[PDB]
RNA sequence: AUACAGUGAAACUGCGAACUCAUUAAAUCAGUUAUCGUUUAUUUGAUAGUCAUGGUAUAACUGUGGUAAUUCUAGAGCUAAUACAUGCAAAUCUCGACCCUUUGGAAGAGAUGUAUUUAUUA
């Protein structure tokens, strides 16, 4: 402790730090030839002795020398002895390091990576077993502080093989560590594809299976596993997945006995083909959709209904099988109806919570879809839960815009007809059963289906899409200011994205900022009748603060969009702008018309002749 | 390399019946065509010194400071927005154009006199890397800070070299030209473009709402809508 | 073929891996032109070796940007184009039609035929006589 | 001025030393670019940690001489450098367990010139 010397203490520090990576770099680089039992006991009576009490305190922050050599000491067999010595206290170590606090997972990593090896690799000692059975109870214990701490995939698949060698040991029997593991599995599945792999996935839906295998499980807790294993195999795409889902869902039917049944019929409707790899059995799902369209809807209690909830939206999303797909609308059919069967409000209000949580948003994405037969299924799967059930509103927007079923009156119906003159009849009369659909409605169902008219190629699909523009700009009054609003800013994503989007977004931005423009200047006026805008801010000067401010910023935007292609939108988006100006307070009007003037006039400034005939007329129209 | 005094430029507006030779600029911060030579400035323009031997005597005597270090060379390149300090008078010189093409001073308080507007001519990484940017004197100054880019103008503090604040280049910004047909005037910016075949051509609006047009290395940000920097001679 | 000359024909400084084996046949490397010129397909997944490339090659487009049609393509990964342009005599009082002809360097990611216009630029001189490079085929 | 100290020949060193005769019409010249295609003595602004002091070889200068003789010469003797040759682990940072105790002190674990040529990696 001499500290008078600061050159000695910094010299003896060197030479320590050279002699460990040494003395490392030699283990490796020498590797299995030298006889290292004659200078065992030597080697860990120098060198591992004095660091050993503070080894688990010092190697936290980063991979050091010393840990270097026991992680090689761990992975050669022939170097067990190291570890073996005074009764797994380098192994001790280890494991005190990686329960506590660590800086860095970068060093949590390899040190499972070694537990991990040293399970794998069995050796015939009684030293080995009792270093074996302390390293299993310490990785068991570290295990749910660690799956959170490990931010590095290789890390978490290199927990997930520990995981597996644990449970194919089975050192652990207690129910309160197969309930941890069950947490942390299910915090697991909590993820993303990029952030599991498929293979991983696999490979922890394997373990997760070998786990219920092993230990029993309550009710409660199986149907939670049961909910997360029902989620994950409609998230699952790949049917190896499935058949891994299956398997865990055969499993919780093992532990649960109405989940046996869940089970079975899961697993009917997921059986594999053995024909095509990778397929499902087309007539076991045909029977059991014929079951559930008659005698499965009555019998499946509400708990049931979410596995096969689940199975019905994967397989309408899936556009593999026309059939399959009517099937699930016929399954979704048969869940509404069920609802709608049960006669306590409260039993009802549970599936439409259920539905809300998991069918309307399925709903949503199949009418967001581009694919126009899942779209059509998900369509009829809607209209036929509003014949159906009484209650919900858009159920309700969407009767009164069928207006008694006749084929022109109702939008769908003349939408699933081929004709696209009947479409455009259809677009007409949403545009009047605009003023009775819901704002909530509205966007939730028409938005999807006039954005698909409008990105649709076809030239009278282009009507279509111009109609039903026309349509959204009307129903835009009808819809919620903060609804405008989302759809104003995804039409300016749009326009952003696509150069050929953008006209058709130039003129529903027009046809939105004209009945814009009527509520703004009705709410400027203090008319008595209400505003054209449904559900708009009490204060005319906030929604005006709001949208003025958000729309120069896009207003500049296309000025400084200085293109030939794009000034021909820019003349809907100066017609836009003018509205905008118009909506806007009048000395605000008078400050900010300069600015449009100006923009217009560089736009009619090009010295091309139809580029100014088009912005003349533009100007015209403007004026 | 002796320069005719027909040859001397227009900036300088020297005498013609002076002499026969013109002085020439020595190697330094400027350019030799938009260079002000230190002799041009004290015998021909503020007359304080008669002739070359009194004006080599006055800067021997270091009264003459140009941006804050002292300069003993007769022929020394003092340029756009230049500060000479004679220590003597306590008058602080600011060089700036004339709208008819000519240099000319500004009478400058001292506290406008410690700072230094240049434009960024470059940004880059220097070794180590350390962030640097180039001025139009030939300045270099290490890490600048990282919303600058090529032609924004910068103000140095001239006893540190530090970059206290900076101007961007943006439409509807007070900025000052510095070359060519159009040398010498005050406006702000109406746009800028890409010229086919060419360069990057801005569009600058003068007071009298006319409209010229010059070359992006032309111009120099002196301040934005409003509120010039520095100040500017009378008759804007 | 790519490698038909006597020498191998290699993009300079790019290196693919023998030992790991790589999806793409070989990493290729692409710069963005400028003067809002698109990098096209052709030279994005083209196996064509090319120095004097705009796109793919050591050479960068900087000075003058021109328009011109096409003549003649005979010659080997260059093509000369032809620029007519208005011009006055005095003596006949008059405008007369001029043409001036520039023989252009062309990508072999560009195909051009005889009398399409070519939008060339500006570059450091690819040979005793070619100055300019193709950057857009209309 | 008991090292030299004022002024300084020679010398070494450093910097500069960039009139006559023939007639070409895209040649020259004049502008206009480009140098993401180049070189820098100088000027200006930046920039570099990775022995209380090493060894000579000469000029000017002494002297002995050769030539009809050149800013020609040989032999022997001298001593100087901003000439020529030689040549030197600590400190700064990051991660800092834990300690108290917040700014903080610290177990420890680690890192560290430039140029030339090429290959590889952002």
């Amino acid at each position: 402790e001499s500290t008078e010397e600061v050159h000695l203490r910094k010299m003896a520090s060197n030479l320590r730090q050279q002699g460990l990576k040494c003395l490392s770099s030699v283990f490796e680089f020498v590797g299995n030839t030298f006889d290292w039992s004659t200078s065992m006991e030597d080697i860990y009576a120098v060198v591992v002795k004095p660091r050993i009490s503070h080894f688990s305190d010092e190697n936290l922050q980063q991979p050091s020398s010393l840990l270097r050599l026991f992680l090689y000491w761990a992975h050669n067999p022939s170097l067990y002895q190291f570890l073996y010595y005074d009764e797994f206290a380098t192994a001790t170590a280890l494991m005190d390091t990686i329960s506590n606090q660590h800086v860095k997972e970068a060093v949590i990593g390899p040190i499972i990576e070694a537990a991990d090896s040293i399970i794998r690799n069995p050796v015939n000692d009684d030293h080995y077993v009792d270093l074996v059975t302390l390293i299993c109870t310490s990785c068991l214990k570290i295990l749910p502080s660690l799956y959170v701490k490990l931010s590095d995939s290789n890390s978490i698949s290199t927990f997930l093989n520990l995981l597996v060698s644990i449970t194919e040991m089975g050192f652990i029997q207690d129910d309160h560590v197969r309930s941890r593991l069950i947490s942390s599995l299910i915090s697991i599945l909590k993820g993303k594809l990029k952030k599991l792999q498929e293979n991983d996935t696999q490979k922890i839906l394997k373990i997760l299976k070998l786990i219920v295998f092993n230990y029993n499980c309550s009710w409660s807790d199986i149907e939670e596993l049961y909910t997360t294993i029902s989620s994950l195999f409609k998230t699952f795409d790949e049917r190896n997945l499935r058949v891994s889902l299956t398997e865990l869902f055969i499993e919780l039917g093992r532990k649960v006995p109405e989940l046996e049944s869940i089970s079975k019929l899961v697993a009917d409707l997921n059986s594999y083909s053995s024909s095509r790899m990778h397929e499902y059995d087309f007539p076991r799902i045909l029977s059991t959709f014929k079951g559930l369209i008659e005698d499965g809807y009555k019998s499946y209690s509400e708990l049931e209904w979410l596995p096969l909830l689940f199975t019905f939206l994967h397989f309408i999303n899936n556009k593999e099988e026309l059939a399959l797909r009517t099937n699930a609308s016929h399954a979704i059919m048969k869940f509404i109806d069920f609802i709608n069967e049960k006669p306590n409000l409260n039993e009802a209000s549970k599936s439409i919570s259920m539905l809300k949580d998991i069918l309307l948003p399925n709903i949503r994405i199949g009418l967001r879809d581009s694919l126009e037969e899942v779209q059509s299924e998900y369509v009829s799967v809607l209209s036929y839960m509003v014949k159906n059930t009484k209650y919900f509103t858009d159920f309700e927007d969407m009767a009164i815009l069928l207006y008694n079923g006749d084929e022109e009156a109702d939008f769908f119906t003349n939408v699933n007809h081929i004709q696209l003159h009947r479409r455009q009849r259809a677009i007409k009369r949403l545009g009047e059963h605009a003023h009775q659909l819901k704002d909530n409605s509205i966007s939730h169902y028409l938005i999807p289906m006039i954005e698909h008219y409008v990105f649709s190629d076809d030239e009278r699909y282009r009507n279509i899409g111009n109609e039903t523009q026309i349509a959204i700009g009307g129903l835009a009054q009808h819809m919620s200011w903060n609804q405008y609003k989302a759809l104003l800013r995804r039409y300016i994503s749009m326009l952003k994205t696509k150069p050929n989007q953008m006209k058709q977004a130039v003129q529903l931005i027009v046809q939105l900022s004209v009945p814009l423009r009527e509520t703004l200047r009705i709410v400027r006026d203090g008319a008595e009748s209400k505003l054209t805008l449904s559900k708009f801010p009490s204060n005319l000067d906030e929604p005006s603060n709001f949208i003025k401010q958000e729309l120069y910023p896009t207003l500049s935007k296309i000025l400084g969009t200085r293109d030939d292609e794009t000034i021909i939108e820019r003349m809907p988006i100066a017609e836009a702008l003018v509205n905008i100006v118009l909506g806007l307070t009048n000395d605000d009007i008078t400050n900010f018309l300069p600015s449009i003037l100006t923009n217009i006039c560089q736009v009619l400034r090009s010295k091309s002749e139809e580029l100014r005939d088009a912005v003349r007329v533009t100007l015209g129209k403007i004026s | 390399k002796h320069l005719k005094r027909l040859a001397a430029p227009h900036h300088w507006l020297l005498d013609k019946l002076s002499g026969c030779y013109a002085p020439r600029p020595s190697a330094g911060p400027h350019k030799l065509r938009e260079s002000l030579p230190l002799i041009v400035f004290l015998r021909n323009r503020l007359k304080y010194a008669l002739n070359g031997r009194e004006v080599k005597a006055i800067l021997m005597q270091r009264h003459v400071k140009v941006d804050g270090k002292v300069r003993t060379d007769t022929t020394y390149p003092a340029g756009f927005m230049d500060v000479i300090t004679l220590d003597a008078t306590n008058e602080n010189f600011r060089l700036v154009y004339d709208v008819k093409g000519r240099f000319a001073v500004h009478r400058i308080t001292d506290e406008e006199a410690s700072y230094k507007l240049g434009k960024v001519k470059k940004v880059q990484l220097g070794k180590k890397g350390v962030p640097y940017v180039v001025t139009h004197d030939g300045r270099t100054i290490r890490y600048p800070d990282p919303n600058i880019k090529v032609n924004d103008t910068v103000k140095i503090d001239l006893a540190s070299g530090k970059i206290t604040d900076f101007i961007k280049f943006d439409a509807g910004k007070l900025v000052y030209v510095t070359g060519g047909r159009n040398l010498g005037r005050i406006g702000t910016i109406v746009h800028k473009e890409r010229h086919d075949g060419g360069f990057d051509l801005v569009h600058i609006k003068d007071s009298l709402d006319n409209t010229f047009v010059t070359r992006l290395n032309n111009v120099f940000v002196i301040g934005e809508q409003g509120k010039p920097y520095i100040s500017l001679p009378k008759g804007k | 073929t790519v490698q038909s000359e006597r020498a191998f024909q290699k993009q300079p400084h790019i290196f693919n891996n023998p030992k790991v084996k790589t999806s793409k046949r070989t990493k290729r490397w692409y710069k963005n032109a400028g003067l809002g010129f698109k990098t096209p397909k052709t030279a994005i997944e083209g196996s064509y070796i090319d120095k004097k490339c705009p796109f793919t090659g050591l050479v960068s487009i900087r000075g003058k940007i021109l328009t011109g049609t096409v003549v003649s393509t005979k010659m080997h990964r260059t093509i000369v184009i032809r620029r007519a342009y208005l011009h006055y005599i005095p003596k006949y009082n008059r405008y007369e039609k001029r043409h001036k002809n520039v023989p252009v360097h062309v990508s072999p990611a560009f195909r051009v035929q005889v009398g399409d216009i070519v939008t060339v630029g500006q570059c450091r001189p690819i040979s005793k006589t070619v100055r300019f490079n193709v950057v857009k085929v209309s």
